[PDB]
């Protein structure tokens, strides 16, 4: 029943007495499931530390992985470029969860196409496929550019992105200077961030191998910044900002925070923005080029050093007040212009929130996850504030990146407690706040999860969620969020400092029970 | 409006397209006629999707264990190849189920193999065998296991039904093995098909030999019906308030047990006939187990498909039936006095997979709504030829329309209201048009039955009219 | 009833010859047989139909849209002594994916009933180089059930059959599955009975047969003719009928187990001289 | 210099051993070669080494995490006549998959710098059976530059190479690959090198060195070594000569036009009978 005045959706639709009459009685007659007894116990052993083990012991099974799949990160890599549309060589179900992902993460239009290889295909190539996905594509969504990257089919058979594209270009069915850049990204190796790379490194080789003769460095004065693997837009204005704000010329390659933030004015624009074709081609003239996220641009690296001849400056991810300098000390060293009073302000108020939130944030223990670039950005800030990152997770880390993460906490006091993994999932994390609980965790949308776990063992064992990261899917605008430069600093000190300040409110509001510390000043 | 601007519209959409791709696409698009008997002549479907078109459909394996098999509460289902598929489809699906997660229930779980390199080049079965004793060791109340195949398992050969046979019978579990590779198939019809298959291979004939359940003559099973915001549940408590007893649900909220027990029903109650036909005809095939397709969307469509089901049952059946109709009556009466004044005369464009583009037009008309364009991902010839008899006349149908067939039609037509899927929202929410989720119910819901009903007329109402929608203009622009 | 055998081997070792000429042989003593080429090449029963196979289980799947859009009679075809023909085709080589063709087409025979009939014998012939499992599909469970390796007396062949060997194992431990015997193609380099028999033994199986290299073969084979139907009073044809009489009433089943490297080289130095 | 070769043709037709006697007739010439083996059967580099290389890029990889962990000292190994070999790895038959293996072992030879300077060639052996595009590998852009082609006069052999054929028009057309030549394995066949010489007409290139059969090859093949290591003075050994010096002179690369069933049927019947 309801009521026309008060409509209840499912929540608290089936709360009400005659739907948990209906559960319990398809539960009795017809689920067979286990005594709640039982349940209750094996919940308490997953909790445990002996469980905790045989989690670790894992080897072939992997239970809610914190990574992706790299033509995930291709398509991020493609949507960055003007008028370039994404396009996936392979299986259309992988362009379908694709768009959705990036659909609920950034509430956004999400352009990208398959060549739709069915079982025939895959038996025979998908080269017809090729010929006629490129016709189709560039006929009905005009690019200016069609940036192709793989499924996992076509990279096991093996299909040739090269020849296939150039024989459709011989064929006549597609002009044949229209640009077609292609990367290999097999889903198998890796993760999204390295299909992010693949797919920049096959953009920068196809505007820039053929033609090195007549490129010169620093002879358009100017920056190359590659931002790497990034959904949060404030990440690429902030970057552009202090570059702006510096007097610095830059090329920020791979810009796609116009195409992913267009308005609603009645008018759908499926290209907004993104890093022209002539930037690209103009790149090798840069002074140098700077990597935001170099942990997963090693294959850019190589190539930028070995074909554009840039000597790539050491930097760290520009996440935090130690990192922010070094890049912006970098940055003036590279491009000559000095560094601003407006950045040395905006460092000295991150100081003074620093300083106005020290009390607070002192000794809280984190475990978080991510991206290797973004968390390790994560561990040097939570270093900086005087917290313990206690459990820092990479699923798609490496072992020189867990050496590097774990010189950075051994050359603070509050790393000693702190331990890296990596190749672990969200599932050896569970464990891990269930056996040395943390103060919050620090992540994607998943660790919602594992907040609700924690809550079942009680109140006191809860390990609330702080959601920075990716992806994040039941919070809208978080997106649209800044994690890099002093900015970033700010805003994700403010979020924990907040966070840390509404669990304790939470845990001081009981009337004549916890209230006498529920301060109106805090 | 007019059957002949409609088809105008149709030939200029297709003008852009190259002469192979503008022929393919002629033949699934249509001006609704229903002096037409067979949808053969009129629009043809399930066929291979126009490369490089940006359709909207998926692949067997989001049919399979998106669709079929994730929703079941106590099975673990691994997404057998590399990382993307079950991560991208982990708990996307608003499949409701009750259940403690990781102890007893898993569905929004993402169990994964995570293919490397090696596993592509030496083979993953090996690595398939280790996993399952893993998920055996770390989750002891489970009640089932399935593998659903992605795209490398398929290519490579892997042997998952050796690996399942031969750890089912060392653990005593049933280990499902679906051959579920994404290219199969053209959409995820081919998926629904391979998971009815592994259901009826590898569960539906494990009690064969039982008679240890006691069966009463009201037993029914609700089938294709997957729980999305408690669907099924709205549902399902009408028909145990009309004396019927709900034995199964398929597959929301649903238990293998259930499963195991469907052959021991009456009547199988089919929701989605698309999905799961194939496992209802072979039912009445084997058991001979009748099946009848009903809708419990809006109280019109509610009221006939309960007074339908009733009249394959005893007069108590039928007077339980005509009582609950009765108590329903003022409730929904005043849901459709309260919002079909705020509807009335608005037209709603729909595009969804394979059942609700055409299950939902009642609902609509209820509120006094005109469905002017409705069309379907991967729907089969029969389900277009139901969808004749629901559409109204001159009405556009199509079939796996690409992202620019859709935006032209929606751009002509102009309708008050759109509803279809994630990947459509954001675009048409950008061109001034209220859009509704088709498929997740906007993270609303449920939409079955009479409370179903309430949320819908509601959301329907709070979407359309909305004050945003009048505030897309810039004031100082014409 | 209704014996399935896997013809594997060395690439070019003469199973695609061997096979149809046994086959022939085999209608010819009134046994109904049935010949499945999972090889991309559809070369497998060109001597049985008297011509290229026009009719792959992939092209015609290719060109009527998915493979639940066909049907048996479009590609199941008879040639000499009756003997039903099906070939799984593939794509040309260097694309693709025959191994996944392979999968198709014996799933489509499998689903559709190609096999119910009064059959006595089903022969798959496989190409030489069993690269990925879709090639070790025909000896996966209710399959082929015996295995019949062609090889020669050169050693590179000796080494095929004992890798050959080695990817049998795993099969034949998961299911039924079991090496018949092997048959030796000659080739006359120095002792080929000798050193075929010694590695027979080594695998723990026999030497079903040994069949003679002459030209009599290559001038059948370039009229699109068995040497049975060619030349029935050919000494060839009469090692064709042994071969297929020792087929019938074969019985040792065993699974195989291969030698390392070293114990095959000891072998070829031991059984490979004058 | 630097000249990149990828030998292909029908399976067992004698790929790996010929390749293996004209790269030690290159190298007694002082030309620095290099093997690279497309073969999960790691057996194109036996008689170089005069053992099975039992590292392999795929294996090495596999045991020591992934590729990029791998070094090439581990897999490029010398041997007779400072001839650098590797081998790509690979399965055992039956099972994984061998193409994507072969794919990532090049990807890595490449990304490693492998084709270093002073390497006057470098030789892909593939397998016979190029059952996908990853066998096709070698022939990518800017991989090898010609194709040598093994066949003989068998019917069965010149299908095999004019398949091959048809499947490397597709690579010529997108890259710069092309076909050098025909070289003939003599299976002692009648008029098998008229047979090679008009299937090299129609498929519009020559016949390079059409190559006896002699059993002085298994002789040296068994004793782990190519002819020249073995017999140098022998006849075999300088009929490798030449086919080494008519492999270094060598211009004619065409992109193949490839014949139809029926006109290979019609040069069966002119040159393949009598
Ligand atoms: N006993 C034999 N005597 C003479 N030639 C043979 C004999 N067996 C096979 N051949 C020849 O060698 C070639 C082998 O080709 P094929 O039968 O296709 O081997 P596979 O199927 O194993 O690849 C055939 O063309 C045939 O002319
Ligand atoms: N000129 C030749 N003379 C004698 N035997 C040869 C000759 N060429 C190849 N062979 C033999 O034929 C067999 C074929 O094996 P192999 O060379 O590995 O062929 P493939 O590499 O094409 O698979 C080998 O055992 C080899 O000893
Ligand atoms: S199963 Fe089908 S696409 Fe019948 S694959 Fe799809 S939860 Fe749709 S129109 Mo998402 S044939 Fe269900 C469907 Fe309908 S996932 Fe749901 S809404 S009634
Ligand atoms: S059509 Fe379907 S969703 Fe696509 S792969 Fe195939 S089963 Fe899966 Fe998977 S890991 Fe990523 S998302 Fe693909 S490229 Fe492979
Ligand atoms: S090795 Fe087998 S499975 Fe792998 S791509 Fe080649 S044919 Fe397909
Ligand atoms: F052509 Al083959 F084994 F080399 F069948
Ligand atoms: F049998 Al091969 F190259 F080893 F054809
Ligand atoms: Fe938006
Ligand atoms: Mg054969
Ligand atoms: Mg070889």
């Amino acid at each position: 029943s309801q009521q026309v005045d008060k409509i209840k959706a499912s929540y608290p639709l089936f709360l009400d007495q005659d739907y948990k009459d209906m559960l319990a009685k398809k539960r009795d007659g017809f689920e067979e499931k286990y005594p709640q007894d039982k349940i209750d116990e094996v919940f308490q052993w997953t909790t445990t530390k002996e469980y905790q083990e045989l989690n670790f012991q894992r080897e072939a099974l992997t239970v809610n992985p914190a990574k992706a799949c790299q033509p995930l990160g291709a398509v991020l890599c493609a949507l960055g470029f003007e008028k370039t549309m994404p396009y996936v060589h392979g299986s259309q179900g992988c362009v379908a969860y694709f768009r959705s992902y990036f659909n609920r993460h950034f509430r956004e239009p999400v352009s990208c196409v398959s060549d739709s290889m069915t079982e025939d295909a895959a038996v025979f190539g998908g080269q017809q496929n090729m010929k006629d996905g490129l016709q189709n594509c560039k006929a009905t969504y005009k690019p200016d550019m069609i940036a192709v990257s793989t499924t996992c089919m076509a990279e096991v058979i093996g299909d040739d992105l090269n020849a296939f594209i150039n024989n459709s270009k011989k064929e006549g069915f597609i002009p044949d200077e229209f640009p077609v850049p292609f990367a290999h990204t097999p889903s198998f190796v890796g993760s999204h961030v390295t299909g992010w790379d693949n797919m920049f490194e096959g953009i920068a080789r196809y505007f820039t191998l053929k033609s090195m003769d007549d490129k010169v460095v620093g002879s358009n004065k100017k920056i190359n910044i590659v931002p790497g693997f990034e959904t949060y837009l404030g990440n690429f204005r902030v970057i552009k900002r202090m570059l702006s704000e510096m007097g610095v010329g830059y090329s920020l390659l791979s810009d796609p925070e116009e195409v992913l933030d267009t308005p609603a004015d009645g008018q759908f624009r499926m290209y907004a923005g993104g890093t022209t074709q002539e930037e690209m081609k103009d790149a090798p003239n840069a002074l140098n080029t700077v990597l935001l996220q170099p942990w997963h641009l090693e294959k850019t690296k190589k190539f930028v050093e070995g074909t554009w001849k840039h000597e790539v400056p050491k930097l760290n991810i520009p996440m935090g007040l130690d990192w922010t300098d070094e890049f912006l000390m970098k940055v003036s060293e590279i491009s000559g212009q000095p560094i601003p009073a407006s950045l040395t302000k905006e460092r000295g108020r991150l100081v003074d929130m620093m300083t106005d939130s020290h009390t607070w944030l002192h000794g809280k223990r984190f475990a978080l996850w991510g991206d290797p670039d973004f968390v390790m950005g994560l561990v040097k800030f939570l270093l900086e504030l005087g917290c313990e990152p206690v459990h820092i997770l990479c699923h798609n880390g490496n072992k020189r990146w867990k050496k590097a993460v774990d010189a950075i906490l051994a050359a603070s006091p509050y790393g000693k407690n702190a331990t890296v993994y990596i190749g672990k999932d969200l599932w050896h994390l569970r464990s891990l706040v269930f056996t040395d609980k943390p103060d919050f965790m620090i992540g994607n949308s998943y660790g919602k999860f594992i907040q609700r776990d924690t809550l079942h063992k009680g109140k006191e064992f809860e390990v609330p969620l702080i959601r920075i990261g990716f992806p994040i899917f039941d919070r809208h605008h978080l997106h649209r969020s800044t994690t890099l430069g002093y900015e970033g600093a700010m805003q994700i000190l403010t979020t924990l400092v907040n966070s840390i300040l509404e669990r304790l409110d939470e845990e001081t509001r009981g009337m004549q029970a916890t209230d006498y510390n529920h301060d109106l000043v805090r | 409006m007019s059957r002949e601007e409609v088809e105008s519209l149709i030939q200029e959409v297709l003008e852009v397209y190259p002469e192979k791709a503008r022929k393919d696409r002629n033949k699934h698009l249509a001006v609704n006629d229903p002096a037409v008997t067979q949808s053969k002549k009129c629009i043809i479907s399930n066929k291979k999707s126009q490369p490089g078109l940006m359709t909207i459909r998926g692949c067997a394996y989001a049919g399979s264990k998106g669709v079929v098999w994730g929703p079941i509460k106590d099975m673990i289902h691994i997404s057998h190849g590399p990382v993307g598929c079950g991560q991208y489809s982990r708990a996307g699906r608003r499949n409701y189920y009750i259940g403690t997660t990781g102890v007893n229930a898993f569905v929004t779980m993402n169990f994964t193999s995570d293919f490397q390199e090696k596993d592509i080049v030496f083979g993953g079965d090996k690595k398939l065998a280790k996993l399952i004793d893993e998920v055996e060791t770390l989750f002891p109340l489970n009640k089932g296991i399935s593998v659903q195949s992605e795209c490398p398992i398929g290519l490579i050969g892997d042997d998952i039904e050796s690996v399942s046979k031969v750890k089912g019978a060392e653990l005593s579990k049933t280990i499902v093995p679906v051959r579920c590779e994404g290219f199969r198939g053209v959409s995820q019809s081919l998926g629904h098909h391979i998971a009815n298959d592994a259901v009826r291979d590898w569960v539906l004939g494990k009690r064969d030999e039982d008679t240890t359940f006691a069966s009463t003559p009201y037993d029914v099973a609700i089938i294709g019906d997957y729980n999305i915001g408690g669907d099924a549940w709205s549902s399902r408590i009408l028909l145990e308030e009309m004396g019927l007893r709900c034995v199964a649900q398929w597959s929301g909220d649903g238990s293998i047990s259930e499963i195991e027990l469907t052959p021991k029903v009456k009547l199988n109650l089919v929701h989605c006939y698309r999905s799961m036909n194939y496992i209802s005809r072979h039912m009445e095939e084997k058991y001979g187990i009748p099946w009848m397709e009903y809708n419990f969307f809006g109280p019109t469509k509610t009221i006939e498909s309960l007074r339908a089901i009733a009249a394959k049952f005893d007069e108590s059946i039928q007077k339980k039936c005509e009582e609950v109709i009765a108590k329903y009556k003022p409730e929904w009466e005043a849901v459709v006095a309260k919002y079909r004044p705020r509807l009335e005369g608005k037209r709603v464009m729909l595009y969804i997979g394979g059942l609700r583009p055409r299950h939902v037009i009642g609902a609509y008309e209820d509120l006094g709504m005109e469905v002017v364009g409705t069309g379907y991902e991967f729907a089969h010839n029969d389900d277009y030829d139901r969808t004749m008899k629901e559409m109204g006349d001159s009405t556009l149908l199509y079939d796996d329309v690409t992202g620019y067939e859709f935006e032209e039609f929606v751009k002509r037509i102009k309708p008050d209201l759109i509803g279809s899927g994630i990947k459509e929202k954001f675009i048409f929410q950008k061109m001034g048009i209220p859009f509704r989720e088709m498929h997740s119910w906007d993270y609303s819901g449920p939409y079955h039955g009479f409370d179903g009903f309430a949320i819908f007329a509601r959301d329907m109402d709070m979407t359309l009219n909305n004050p945003c929608w009048k505030k897309l203009q810039a004031p100082w622009e014409a | 009833a209704m014996r399935q055998c896997a013809i594997y081997g060395k690439g070019g070792i003469g199973k695609s010859t061997t096979t149809q000429n046994l086959v022939a042989a085999l209608a010819e003593m009134g046994k109904k047989v049935m010949i499945v080429g999972c090889d991309p090449k559809a070369d497998s029963t060109r001597l049985i139909l008297h011509s290229k196979a026009q009719n792959t289980i992939m092209e015609m799947a290719a060109e009527a849209g998915t493979v639940e859009d066909l049907e048996l009679e479009d590609v199941l075809k008879a040639g000499y002594g009756g003997v039903k023909c099906v070939e799984s085709g593939g794509p040309e080589p260097g694309v693709g994916c025959a191994g996944r063709g392979v999968i198709t087409a014996i799933n489509f025979l499998e689903e559709e009933g190609a096999y119910e009939d009064d059959l006595d014998f089903v022969f798959y012939d496989v190409l030489g180089d069993v690269v990925c499992g879709g090639f070790a599909m025909p000896i996966r469970e209710n399959k082929a059930q015996e295995i019949y390796i062609v090889c020669s007396g050169e050693m590179m062949a000796m080494y095929a059959a004992n890798n050959i060997s080695k990817g049998i194992v795993k099969y034949a431990n998961s299911g039924s599955v079991r090496l018949g015997g092997l048959i030796c193609n000659s080739r006359n380099t120095d002792r080929e009975d000798e050193l075929i028999i010694a590695l027979a033994n080594k695998l723990g199986t026999q030497m079903i047969h040994f069949v003679p290299r002459d030209n009599v073969v290559q001038r059948a084979e370039i009229r699109r003719m068995t040497v049975i139907e060619y030349d029935p009073k050919a000494k060839q044809a009469d090692e064709y009928r042994a071969l297929a009489r020792k087929v019938v009433d074969n019985k040792l089943l065993v699974i195989p187990n291969p030698i390392t490297m070293d114990e095959l080289e000891e072998l070829l130095m031991e059984f490979g001289i004058m």
